[PDB]
């Protein structure tokens, strides 16, 4: 399930950083119960330094 | 696009409607309900200064007055104004200003009633007693000849304006006759290019 | 001039104006946009009592229903049109 | 809910001093008070218009009294240019002789205050001559103060309290404001220049008691009714005549010529009463544009809906706009305020170039504080128009409801604004200030000649259109044969055109490169203050350094040191920045407003267009120069009526620097300072005895920054006053 | 004239203050020996004064009342030497300077650590990319027409 | 007293609760994240409001957020 | 602190010290002693020592302390 690793994301969620950006993905996780399995990293870091975040599958594209 | 040879034309303008020769360079025309509106407004247009270059050629080749010296009896209090010579016996400025405003506006909204959109720049019934639209054919036929005479009318009353702009006071056909005085020096150069 | 004169006449023409010519149209956009709402609802259905329509004055046994307030409308472009041209008249200005 | 705050428990329940000062900041804020509804809402606003008109006719109730039991008014009409306008009385026992000796001024018998209001010049203008008639005047002001309190009360009782639906009745609202409000207001001044005002300037004495048998005008009535308008204008005043005599007095009530009238230096009186007339007219047609209960009129909200253009590029256009602003009192405020600010400066602009007042032209000190005071009124009035658009985009905006309008579109390009006016106002201050410190070095090395001094070509070509010959340009009133020209030459342009001609007035003054420099200073300024709130409204729901802004509301401290540090990141402390930069806007236009006319009434334009072109020049030959009588107001030697203002003046340098503490020092510092005075009070015997019942603390982030920012505006405010008014009334220009 | 000035070189004002000018720098310079070296430095700044003022004559300039040049930067011909010209110089070097720098961040931009060649110029890099900025508006302009100079 | 929020994109990394100098937050039990732990905000009484919790918080947007509300003694930080 | 000491520095010896002596030995004193009845109020340090000793400075330009001038404006 989500979408394949090293797949090129565009960020949907609205009060991230990376909105409209894109990212790669590190992992998703298989777990169903997991609300936000997509594991993205970015190359520039958000205002707390940090480059990696987790999504939701309805807050990621492909492209 | 006939207008302008190599030069592809817009895809609302495939050349049926009459005068269509694929020129909208800022695309205008693109809202189509914009379209139709636009073409009514230009048959209203062509038909005015059809009738107009006319009357401002015919009076200036006969007695006096340029199109511009027949407005002047008015303004200024007095008023006598003159057809063919003869001062007509109500040509006082209010009189024909009541008179105009209250048939030209009643003419003008009935014009906007009409729901049909072909009828609103091809109403014929009355206006066309002659039968010219019964052919189909030869009903389009003068509809181009229409709207390409309608163009070049607005055009020659563009010249006109912008000649009485140039050379105020002057009527178009005393431009004309300034021009063959001699026309390698009395030409639009004059006013392109100071002194 | 004759001040009544003008004042009858651009009000006869204006009351004319306003029952044969352009009644259809002026009834037309009254009624295409109609009265004003305050959140889908007009204001006298939002509870302002004193926004009602005067469904009273609206009423007339004219054929075409030009009422009271036709009248006051119409007739009020006359006056004022007149008075344009009176008080433009009694000047001597010179363009 | 028990406490002084009864409105927040919230904040009756803080035991520090914090809830007495946040009770008084929030009193107004009625959106935030407990168990507020809509209806309470508006009907708190409502009761509170009531007492704002309470107290505006109470305020000038008093002025009208003070002037009448104290001033000179009577000498002051009798002759106008050699009488100090009394303000009212002082009566200090802290004075010494010598203050009392010295502010004894006028006819008065004791120390007085000279106004510089400019009331004495309207009232007299508008037809008071006697001490009674400003008696009766303020006495009736008194009742409509006291009738105000009453409806006031009246609409806060339940039988009387109006329904939400009713306060949003916004088409028969207009229809009532444009006709009447306005309309008939207009209307009925007009009825008093022609009543009252013009028959007191050619020296007749119409009131109450003979009104009703004297005629405004020999024909009565006929003409107005008969359509023989001009027989109003007929025989107007003689430019040689005499204000207040029948000398030159003529017969004419309505004109249209233009100009000044010589004597006085201000606009005719029957020029006047014809503009009130005109646009009275033109209010009570527009106001019979919407739609109330007689079935017609419009849809303000149909008229919206319709203005969509063909094409999309407006995505919605203005749908949903009704309800967006008929349901957002900060909606409503924000273009009140935006429209008052505008034409608060257009007063300010208008009535120095244009005075209506007899005698105020040349009564240079309050022409120097009217201009000055509705500069500044209208700067806070316009930074407020933009507080409030953002308080409109946190607590009323629904994006839903405005879908893809042009209001949503504005949120949607935020970045292009923003980044726009950013470049704009870079523009402005990397040139505006490079070419003030160019000329400043050319000035430095003794090369004058070298500096750069661009002429304002496209203000003088604007100047010559309107009929000012200086520049030799010739377009349209200063052409010879332009239509323009033609038109009016049978009316009012041959007042008009001597007026704009006559270089000792101020009507369009004569500029050259000075005027350019300054003028790009205010632009700067006009750009960087819309800048600070553009960006302050536009980001107060969100940005990408706080996201979800608008959980927070308008004002909060702060969201604390992480993601980089977020001091001063709310749309309240944008508003908060931008006063500083309308405080310098205003400075830097009432400055040049001040030093162009000191230098005009002194007889020596030259100076202000030599020494404007570089900042030493405004340092030295501006305030230096002029602030040799006001710090001499007292002095080793003793003191004179300067002494307030030299005083003033002092204080106004300390309350502003009073303002940098709380500016630049912030609370953790003084917190932790006063837990040791906590401790060394319930460690001092005596002292032991006595006990707060409000726990001492430090003020909070915000509320510091406020009593900052309050600090810095009154001492800017009153520094520049008494600056202003002692440098002019020192000398009398 | 334009804007009721007068040509610098009929200038009343303009020759008073050359005069004083001359005079004031002449009042130092009887302080010192003719062949001394502050009396030839002294003699130098008059000469420059003395070319300052007729070159602003020869050129053109207006002067106002104060007797000083003002520029006229509304269009007219007889002025472009004091706007129009060099403000066409400034343009055509600072979009020179902003291409260039626009090419260097999108040469080094797909590189491994990009903040590197930031803070430590990649000179030969820069080297190759300074003469691009000679044609900054062809370039730019091509950009454009191809979706390559701004990001959707 | 201040409102302190948890949301469901907490990782459980704890970052939070360490940080905090009053022992406002704690972990519970949750399905919704593989460290199988959410934060959670039962003495907020006690919270200063420093939001050393934010500072600490590694989700693009907080998934701890503090809103400061009404002051007592406790949240003022006063001790006397 | 240090900014009213050293105005303290240059009004007093601007007015109590310094100064040109005569040829019988009467001193002028660059600001003739008045700091005694002017430094006693902020009004005396605005008008007589600021106002009044700034003089200097904003009349450089033109002359060899003109970079004074500039200085004066820049540091502001
Ligand atoms: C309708 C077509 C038409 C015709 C037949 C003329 C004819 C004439 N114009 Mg005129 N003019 C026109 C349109 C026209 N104009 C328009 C549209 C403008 C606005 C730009 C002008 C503006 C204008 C000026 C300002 C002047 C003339 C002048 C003249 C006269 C000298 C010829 C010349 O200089 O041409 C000028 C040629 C052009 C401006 C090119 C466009 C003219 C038309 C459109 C060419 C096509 C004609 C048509 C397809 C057949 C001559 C009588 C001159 C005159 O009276 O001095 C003696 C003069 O000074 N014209
Ligand atoms: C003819 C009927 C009428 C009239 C006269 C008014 C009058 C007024 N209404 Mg209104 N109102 C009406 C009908 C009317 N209303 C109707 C029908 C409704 C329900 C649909 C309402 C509902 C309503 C609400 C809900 C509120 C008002 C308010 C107000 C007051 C506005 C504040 C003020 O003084 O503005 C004064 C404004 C002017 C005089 C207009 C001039 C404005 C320009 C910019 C100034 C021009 C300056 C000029 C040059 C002055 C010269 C200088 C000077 C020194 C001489 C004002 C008294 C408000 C108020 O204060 O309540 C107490 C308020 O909150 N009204
Ligand atoms: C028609 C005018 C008008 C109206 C009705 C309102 C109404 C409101 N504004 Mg608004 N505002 C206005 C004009 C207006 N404003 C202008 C002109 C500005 C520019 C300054 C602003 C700037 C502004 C901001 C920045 C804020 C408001 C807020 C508010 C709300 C509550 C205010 C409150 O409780 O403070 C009550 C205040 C007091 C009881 C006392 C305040 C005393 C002030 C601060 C200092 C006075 C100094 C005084 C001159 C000292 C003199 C010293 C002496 C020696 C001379 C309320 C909805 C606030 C709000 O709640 O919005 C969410 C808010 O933060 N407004
Ligand atoms: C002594 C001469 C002098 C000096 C020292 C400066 C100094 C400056 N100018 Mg100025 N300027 C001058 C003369 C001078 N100017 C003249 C004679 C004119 C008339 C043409 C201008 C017109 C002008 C404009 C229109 C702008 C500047 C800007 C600037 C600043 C940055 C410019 C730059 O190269 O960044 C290096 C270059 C870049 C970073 C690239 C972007 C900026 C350039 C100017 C874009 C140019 C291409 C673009 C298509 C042209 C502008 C289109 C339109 C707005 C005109 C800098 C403070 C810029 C500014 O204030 O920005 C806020 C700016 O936009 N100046
Ligand atoms: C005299 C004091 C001063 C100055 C110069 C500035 C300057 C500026 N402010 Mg600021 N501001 C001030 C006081 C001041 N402010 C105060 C008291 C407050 C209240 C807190 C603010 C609040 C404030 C806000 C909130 C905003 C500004 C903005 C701006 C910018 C306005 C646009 C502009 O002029 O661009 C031109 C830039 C300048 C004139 C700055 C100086 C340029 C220097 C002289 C060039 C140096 C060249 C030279 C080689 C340097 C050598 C130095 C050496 C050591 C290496 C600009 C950077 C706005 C902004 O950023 O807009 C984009 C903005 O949003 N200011
Ligand atoms: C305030 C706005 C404004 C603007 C944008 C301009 C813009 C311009 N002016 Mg200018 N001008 C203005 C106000 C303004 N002016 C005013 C108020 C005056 C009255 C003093 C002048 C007087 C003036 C003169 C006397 C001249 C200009 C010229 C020019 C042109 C500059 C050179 C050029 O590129 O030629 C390129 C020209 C074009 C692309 C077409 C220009 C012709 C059309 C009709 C415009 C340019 C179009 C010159 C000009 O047009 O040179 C040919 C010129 O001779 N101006
Ligand atoms: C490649 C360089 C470059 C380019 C092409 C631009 C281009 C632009 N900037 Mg930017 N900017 C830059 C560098 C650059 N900037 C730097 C270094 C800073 C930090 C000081 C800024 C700060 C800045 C601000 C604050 C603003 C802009 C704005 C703008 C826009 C309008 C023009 C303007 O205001 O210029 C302004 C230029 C400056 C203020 C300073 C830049 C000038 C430096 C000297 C040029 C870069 C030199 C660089 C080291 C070259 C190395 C290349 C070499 C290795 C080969 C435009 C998109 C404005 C905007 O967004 O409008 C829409 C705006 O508000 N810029
Ligand atoms: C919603 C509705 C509310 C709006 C309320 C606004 C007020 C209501 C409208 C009042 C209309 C009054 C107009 C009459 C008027 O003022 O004229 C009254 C004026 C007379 O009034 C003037 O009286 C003054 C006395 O000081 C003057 O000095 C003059 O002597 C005299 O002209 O009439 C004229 O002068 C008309 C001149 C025309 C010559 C022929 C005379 C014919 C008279 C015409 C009168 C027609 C009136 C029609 C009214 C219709 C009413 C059903
Ligand atoms: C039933 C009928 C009938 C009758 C009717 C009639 C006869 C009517 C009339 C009517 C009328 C006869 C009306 C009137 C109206 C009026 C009005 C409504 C007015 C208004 C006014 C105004 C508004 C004014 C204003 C002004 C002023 C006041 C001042 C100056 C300025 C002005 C002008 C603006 C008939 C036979 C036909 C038919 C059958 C049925
Ligand atoms: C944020 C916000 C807001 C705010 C806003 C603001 C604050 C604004 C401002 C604005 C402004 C402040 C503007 C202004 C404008 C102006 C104008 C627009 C003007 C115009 C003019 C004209 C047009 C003129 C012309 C002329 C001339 C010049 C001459 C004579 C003739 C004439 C008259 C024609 C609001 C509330 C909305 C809400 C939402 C949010
Ligand atoms: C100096 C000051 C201290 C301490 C000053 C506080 C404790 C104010 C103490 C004021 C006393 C009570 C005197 C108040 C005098 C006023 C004139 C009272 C006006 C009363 C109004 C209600 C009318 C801190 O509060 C600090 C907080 C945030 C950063 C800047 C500030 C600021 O630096
Ligand atoms: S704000 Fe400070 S105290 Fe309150 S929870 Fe976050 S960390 Fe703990
Ligand atoms: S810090 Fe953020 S992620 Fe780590 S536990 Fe607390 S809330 Fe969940």
């Amino acid at each position: 399930i989500g979408p394949k690793r090293g797949a090129k994301v565009k960020i949907l969620r609205q009060e991230s950083y990376w909105y409209k950006g894109t990212g790669s993905v590190v992992a998703v996780d298989q777990d169903p119960n997991t609300r936000y399995p997509v594991v993205v990293r970015f190359n520039k870091v958000n205002y707390a330094n940090v480059s990696t975040n987790n999504y939701a599958l309805d807050e990621v594209e492909e492209v | 696009a006939d207008w302008m040879p190599g030069q592809p034309r817009p895809s609302y303008l495939d050349g049926s409607a009459p005068g269509d020769f694929g020129f909208d360079p800022l695309r205008l025309g693109e809202v189509p309900e914009n379209l139709e509106r636009f073409k009514e407004s230009e048959l209203i247009h062509c038909r005015w200064a059809m009738l107009a270059v006319p009357g401002i050629l015919v009076p200036e080749a006969l007695g006096l007055g340029n199109w511009v010296k027949a407005q002047e009896w008015a303004a200024l209090p007095g008023g006598q104004a003159t057809y063919l010579g003869n001062p007509v016996p109500w040509g006082t400025l209010p009189t024909i200003l009541v008179i105009e405003f209250l048939s030209i506006a009643f003419v003008e909204h009935q014009r906007s009633m009409e729901k049909d959109p072909e009828k609103k720049k091809y109403p014929g019934g009355a206006f066309d007693p002659l039968g010219y639209s019964k052919d189909p054919k030869k009903f389009h036929e003068y509809k181009i000849k229409e709207v390409k005479n309608g163009r070049l009318a607005l055009l020659a009353f563009v010249g006109i304006c912008v000649q009485q702009s140039a050379y105020p006071g002057t009527g178009p056909l005393e431009n004309l006759a300034t021009h063959l005085a001699d026309p390698w020096h009395n030409t639009i150069g004059n006013v392109l290019i100071p002194a | 001039l004759n001040p009544s004169l003008v004042i009858s006449l651009s009000t006869g023409l204006s009351l004319f104006l306003g029952r044969f010519v352009f009644f259809n149209f002026q009834r037309e956009n009254v009624a295409k946009q109609g009265l004003p709402e305050q959140n889908g609802v007009t204001h006298f259905e939002a509870g302002d009592t004193r926004a009602k329509e005067y469904v009273s004055l609206l009423k007339s046994n004219d054929p075409v229903g030009f009422n009271i307030v036709d009248v006051l409308a119409w007739g009020s472009i006359g006056h004022i049109v007149a008075y344009y041209i009176l008080a433009t008249s009694s000047n001597g200005y010179d363009p | 809910a028990l406490r002084f705050p009864r409105f927040s428990q919230g904040l009756a329940q803080d035991p520090t001093t914090r809830r007495i000062w946040f009770g008084i900041a929030t009193a107004h804020d009625f959106e935030s008070h407990d168990d507020i509804t809509e209806g309470r809402l508006y009907q708190n606003i409502f009761a509170s218009h009531f007492g704002q008109l309470a107290i505006i006719f109470l305020w000038t109730s008093g002025n009208l009294f003070h002037v009448a039991w104290q001033g000179n008014f009577e000498a002051w009409v009798q002759d106008p240019l050699h009488v100090r306008p009394i303000a009212h009385a002082i009566w200090d026992p802290h004075f010494g002789q010598p203050a009392v000796e010295a502010f004894t001024r006028g006819g008065a018998l004791g120390p007085v205050n000279i106004a510089y209001s400019g009331v004495y010049q309207w009232w007299y203008t508008i037809g008071l001559r006697t001490n009674e008639d400003l008696y009766t005047g303020a006495i009736f002001l008194l009742f409509l103060s006291f009738i105000s309190l009453l409806a006031g009360w009246l609409h806060l009782q339940p039988k009387w309290k109006p329904s939400v639906s009713w306060f949003k009745n916004a088409e028969s609202r207009l229809n009532h404001h444009l006709s009447g409000l306005f309309g008939v207001s207009s209307l009925a001044w007009a009825g008093h220049l022609v009543h009252v005002a013009i028959p007191g300037s050619r020296g007749e004495y119409v009131r109450w008691n003979n009104f009703l048998s004297v005629l405004p005008h020999p024909q009565g009535l006929g003409p107005l009714f008969t359509g023989q308008w001009n027989l109003y204008a007929q025989n107007p005043d003689s430019s040689n005549h005499l204000f207040s005599t029948s000398q030159g007095a003529g017969t004419a009530i309505l004109t249209l010529l233009g100009g000044f009238h010589p004597q006085t230096q201000s606009l005719w009186l029957t020029d006047m009463a014809h503009h009130h007339l005109a646009i009275a007219i033109l209010f009570l047609i527009g106001g019979h544009m919407y739609r109330t209960n007689f079935g017609i009129g419009h849809s303000i909200k149909y008229i919206l809906e319709a203005h969509i253009p063909p094409g999309g590029r407006l995505g919605r256009g203005h749908k949903g706009l009704y309800d967006t602003i008929n349901n957002s009192i900060h909606f409503q405020l924000g273009l009140a305020l935006a429209s008052l600010g505008v034409i608060t400066s257009l007063v300010a602009q208008h009535m120095y170039s244009l005075p209506a007042y007899a005698f105020i032209a040349q009564d240079f000190t309050t022409q120097a504080a009217l201009y000055t005071h509705h500069q500044y009124i209208a700067g806070f009035i316009m930074t407020g128009a933009f507080a409030h658009g953002a308080i409109f985009f946190i607590r009323d905006y629904n994006p839903e409801q405005n879908a893809d309008n042009v209001l949503a579109r504005m949120l949607e390009h935020k970045e292009a604004i923003i980044s726009h006016l950013s470049w704009a106002s870079l523009f402005l201050g990397f040139h505006t200030l490079g070419l003030y410190v160019h000329n400043d070095v050319m000035l430095a090395f003794g090369t004058p000649e070298k500096q750069i001094l661009i002429e304002p070509i496209f203000a003088q070509w604007i100047q010559s259109a309107h009929g000012k010959t200086s520049y030799g340009f010739d377009v349209l009133l200063s052409s010879t044969n332009s239509p323009a020209l033609n038109a009016g030459r049978s009316i009012w342009l041959p007042g008009w055109l001597n007026a704009i001609n006559e270089n000792s007035n101020s009507l369009f003054l004569t500029i050259g490169p000075g005027d350019f420099l300054v003028h790009h200073a205010i632009a700067l300024g006009l750009h960087t203050t819309t800048l600070i709130l553009v960006k302050g409204a536009l980001d107060a729901r969100g940005s990408k350094l706080m996201p979800d802004k608008k959980d927070f509301g308008y004002s909060f401290p702060c969201d604390g040191p992480g993601r980089g540090g977020t001091c001063d990141i709310s749309a309240w402390d944008a508003f908060y920045l931008a006063v500083f930069w309308m405080l310098n806007t205003i400075g830097w236009v009432t400055f040049y407003w001040h030093w162009k006319h000191i230098t005009l009434w002194q007889g020596n334009v030259s100076q202000f267009n030599e020494s404007s072109t570089y900042l030493m020049g405004w340092l030295r030959d501006y305030l230096w120069l002029n602030s040799s009588q006001l710090i001499n107001g007292y002095n080793p030697f003793g003191m004179n009526s300067l002494s307030v203002w030299a005083w003033m003046f002092l204080f106004g340098h300390l309350v502003w620097a009073t303002g940098f503490m709380f500016l630049i020092s912030w609370r953790g510092y003084w917190q932790e300072l006063i837990e040791t005075l906590a401790w060394a009070h319930e460690r001092t015997p005596l002292a032991n005895l006595i006990r707060w019942r409000d726990k001492p603390v430090a003020l909070s982030i915000v509320q510091a920054r406020l009593v900052g920012l309050v600090h810095f505006s009154v001492g800017y405010i009153f520094t520049y006053a008494a600056f202003l008014i002692a440098s002019t009334s020192g000398k009398f220009g | 004239d334009i804007a009721g000035l007068t040509p610098c070189k009929d200038s009343k004002q303009f020759a008073k203050r050359e005069k004083q000018s001359i005079k004031k720098l002449e009042s130092s310079l009887k302080l010192y020996a003719p062949d001394s070296a502050p009396a030839l430095a002294i003699n130098a700044t008059i000469e420059k004064t003395k070319r300052r003022f007729d070159n602003y004559g020869k050129q053109g300039l207006l002067c106002g009342a104060d007797g000083l040049p003002h520029l006229i930067v509304s269009g007219d011909q007889r002025h472009w030497g004091e706007f129009i010209t060099p403000g066409i110089l400034f343009l055509y070097i600072a979009g020179w300077i902003g291409w260039v720098g626009r090419s260097y961040l999108i040469a080094i931009r797909d590189d491994k650590k990009p903040t590197q060649k930031e803070i430590i110029i990649d000179v030969p890099l820069a080297t190759r990319l300074v003469f691009r900025g000679f044609s900054w508006p062809i370039a730019a302009y091509r950009e454009l027409l191809n979706g390559e100079l701004v990001a959707k | 007293s201040h409102s302190v929020k948890i949301y469901d994109t907490c990782i459980g990394c704890t970052q939070c609760v360490r940080a905090c100098p009053t022992d406002v937050l704690e972990m519970i039990p949750w399905g919704g994240c593989k460290a199988k732990q959410i934060a959670s905000a039962p003495r907020t009484e006690d919270c200063v409001g420093c939001k050393r919790c934010e500072s600490a918080c590694p989700t693009d947007f907080l998934s701890v957020r503090v809103y400061l509300w009404h002051e007592t003694t406790r949240s003022m930080g006063l001790a006397y | 602190a240090i900014s009213v000491v050293i105005f303290h520095f240059s009004w007093k010896m601007q007015s109590d010290v310094w100064g040109s002596i005569n040829d019988q030995g009467v001193v002028t004193h660059i600001t003739g002693g008045n700091f005694a009845q002017s430094s006693i109020t902020i009004n005396g340090w605005l008008r007589d020592f600021l106002w009044a000793q700034a003089s200097q400075v904003i009349q450089s330009y033109g002359s060899s302390l003109s970079a004074y001038g500039l200085f004066f404006l820049g540091a502001h």
